[PDB]
Order: structure tokens, then C-alpha cells, then sequence
């Protein structure tokens, strides 16, 4: 199982599967020919991303019950600039 | 002629 | 099903999925493969609760209802070395600014 | 138009379940292939409904018209039911993509008008104020089915 390390601003570390950080287009891209620095990235922003990441995997392509994917209203707008900047 | 969809007077039901 | 979690340590959280048949050992045995420690080195928590070895994942309280890949479970990590004790120590990530005005 | 119901005359009972946790706004296409509303439906909830063979429905949230699903896909379209046996609809949440979903909770907390007051990059102004839109959706799953 490959594992990718995803740094945030703070100096957190995320590990996560490599088929999951793929949800991202910009990591796709980037690792289509590890570890990958988002220091413009805050930590309670990359972790929201991480979640993201498992639940698209999970969820596309499946039968059931989808679960609403929760944001803070405090965590929206850098949220949503992560998610432009990762394309996901 | 032209027939609509309609909604019978009945309650609806909990889910889950 | 599956439960899903955050395996957290210091600065580190690992992301990882597993059965909730599957054992706490094997658990352990991801980590390994990930950090480089092997299991009788590794303490996992839940909460303040050292895991057993032998539970399930579900035995431990982690069931798929309430460990959702959109909210995962924490684990908590430490390792042990050979002459002293590491206390359980997860960083809190970064707090969010204030929300704007016209958000309220 | 490509997509509209058919007046077929022959009925066909439905179960709409509301497997969401939105308020859902039934949308059916009519004999002219224009948006009706039917009563919403709050979440968790399953309601029977008198539809008929060859009718089409889509499903959106009643406030903000974000798109769902039916059956895992965009159309439902009623059938002969066998055996007296209803057709079901199960409504749920796509898998919206990260960016769609922030654009949804900023769009839930903010004013129109005070969109551009956000402390953000400018090219996602315009992506607020690009709200889904039910016509929208019909040009493009009509241009779709064409290819």
C-alpha cells in the first residue's frame, strides 16, 4: 500500500493512500509521470482536504446513502480556496 | 387527454 | 464495514481505513509499515484507553456508524523507548479567524 | 424537446424516498419538456405518488436547486409496475465535488450582494454567483444525450 505525506503550513504532517490524494487533480498531476509541500495550506484546512479525499473514494460510484460532507462556516472560505488551488 | 402526475391523500413515512 | 480513522501522533495523523473485525495488532502492523516501528513498540489509545492487542477495532468502541470517512475516529500513537516513557502528546491543528461579518 | 415526458395515459405508482438530508423539490418534465414543481419532501421522508409510464422527473434541494440524484442517476422515468409492486425513488446526495460543496456553504451564509466583500480569489466571485439552475441543467443533459 503506497502512502503520500502531505505538509501543511504549521508543520502538520498527513499521511494518506496515494489512490486517495489522486481525488486531487493537482496531486494527480503532479505525481503522474513521497512527499508534497502545501505551506500555504493551514492544518484545519488539510485535514478537511484528507477527509475528502476518503469520502470521495468511498462514495462515488456507490448505491447507498451519501452523508452530507460537513464544513464549518469558520473553515469555508479557506476551504473553498484549497479545494480551487487542489482541483477537487 | 394529457394526464399529470398527482399525489393521493395519504401520509407520508419515516425513512431508516 | 469499514471504520475509518486518524492515527495521530506529535505532528504526524495518518488516514487509514480497516475492517472493524480486524484486530488492534493489525493495526499496529499498518503503522509499522508506514513509521518504521514495530507493534511491541507502538501504544494505541482511544480516548485515555490503551488498546488491547487482541480486541477488534469494534471491541474497542470504533464502529463503522461513528468512524465515517468524512469524520474518522482518532487513534492516538505513542511509541516506547527502551529507558523512559513517552506521555500521549497529539498537537492541536490550527484555529480558523474570525468569521467575516457578512457571514453572520 | 428531447427530453419530456410522454403522455402515455398509463399509470404507474412511485415511492419518491427522500434519502437525503436536504428538502427535496421534485421536479417534473412536462408533455412540453418544462420544469413543473411537486410538493417537496423533507429528508428522511417517502411519500407514494400517481405518476405514469414514460414521465420524467429530475430532483434538486427546493432552496438552492444543488442537484441530486435518483436511482444514482440524473432522470427517473416511471415503468409498469409488476406484480402491483411500486416503482421506487431513491433520492440521495451526488458526491459533490470539494469546491461545489464550499461554494454551496458560503452561498447558504452569505447575501448576494456581499459576495464580492469575501477575502478571496477573484475568479471565485463569478463561481458564487454561478448558482445551479434547473434550465441549465436540461441544456446540458440535452446536449449530452445528443453526443
Amino acid at each position: 500500500m503506497m502512502y503520500v505525506k502531505l505538509i501543511s503550513s504549521d508543520g502538520h504532517e498527513f499521511i494518506v493512500k496515494r489512490e486517495h490524494a489522486l481525488t486531487s487533480g493537482t496531486i494527480k498531476a503532479m505525481l503522474s509521470g513521497n512527499e508534497v509541500n502545501f505551506r500555504e495550506i493551514p492544518s484545519h484546512v488539510l485535514s478537511k482536504v484528507c477527509m475528502y479525499f476518503t469520502y470521495k473514494v468511498r462514495y462515488t460510484n456507490s448505491s447507498t446513502e451519501i452523508p452530507e460532507f460537513p464544513i464549518a462556516p469558520e473553515i469555508a472560505l479557506e476551504l473553498l480556496m484549497a479545494a480551487n488551488f487542489l482541483d477537487c | 387527454e394529457a394526464l399529470a402526475x398527482y399525489i393521493p391523500m395519504d401520509d407520508d413515512f419515516q425513512l431508516r | 464495514m469499514d471504520v475509518f480513522l486518524m492515527i495521530r501522533r506529535h505532528k504526524t495523523t495518518i488516514f487509514t481505513d480497516a475492517k472493524e473485525s480486524s484486530t488492534v495488532f493489525e493495526l499496529k502492523r499498518i503503522v509499522e509499515g508506514i513509521l518504521k516501528r514495530p507493534p511491541d513498540e507502538q501504544r494505541l489509545y482511544k480516548d485515555d484507553q490503551l488498546l488491547d492487542d487482541g480486541k477488534t477495532l469494534g471491541e474497542c468502541g470504533f464502529t463503522s456508524q461513528t468512524a465515517r470517512p468524512q469524520a474518522p475516529a482518532t487513534v492516538g500513537l505513542a511509541f516506547r523507548a527502551d529507558d523512559t516513557f513517552e506521555a500521549l502528546c497529539i498537537e492541536p491543528f490550527s484555529s480558523p479567524p474570525e468569521l467575516p461579518d457578512v457571514m453572520k | 424537446p428531447v427530453l419530456r415526458s410522454v403522455n402515455s395515459r398509463e399509470p404507474s405508482q412511485v415511492i419518491f424516498c427522500n434519502r437525503s438530508p436536504r428538502v427535496v423539490l421534485p421536479v417534473w418534465l412536462n408533455f412540453d419538456g418544462e420544469p413543473q414543481p411537486y410538493p417537496t419532501l423533507p429528508p428522511g421522508t417517502g411519500r407514494r405518488i400517481h405518476s405514469y409510464r414514460g414521465h420524467l422527473w429530475l430532483f434538486r434541494d427546493a432552496g438552492t436547486h444543488d442537484g441530486l440524484l435518483v436511482n444514482q442517476t440524473e432522470l427517473f422515468v416511471p415503468s409498469l409496475n409488476v406484480d402491483g409492486q411500486p416503482i421506487f425513488a431513491n433520492i440521495t446526495l451526488p458526491v459533490y465535488t470539494l469546491k461545489e460543496r464550499c461554494l454551496q456553504v458560503v452561498r447558504s451564509l452569505v447575501k448576494p450582494e456581499n459576495y464580492r466583500r469575501l477575502d478571496i480569489v477573484r475568479s471565485l466571485y463569478e463561481d458564487l454567483e454561478d448558482h445551479p439552475n434547473v434550465q441549465k441543467d436540461l441544456e446540458r443533459l440535452t446536449q449530452e444525450r445528443i453526443a
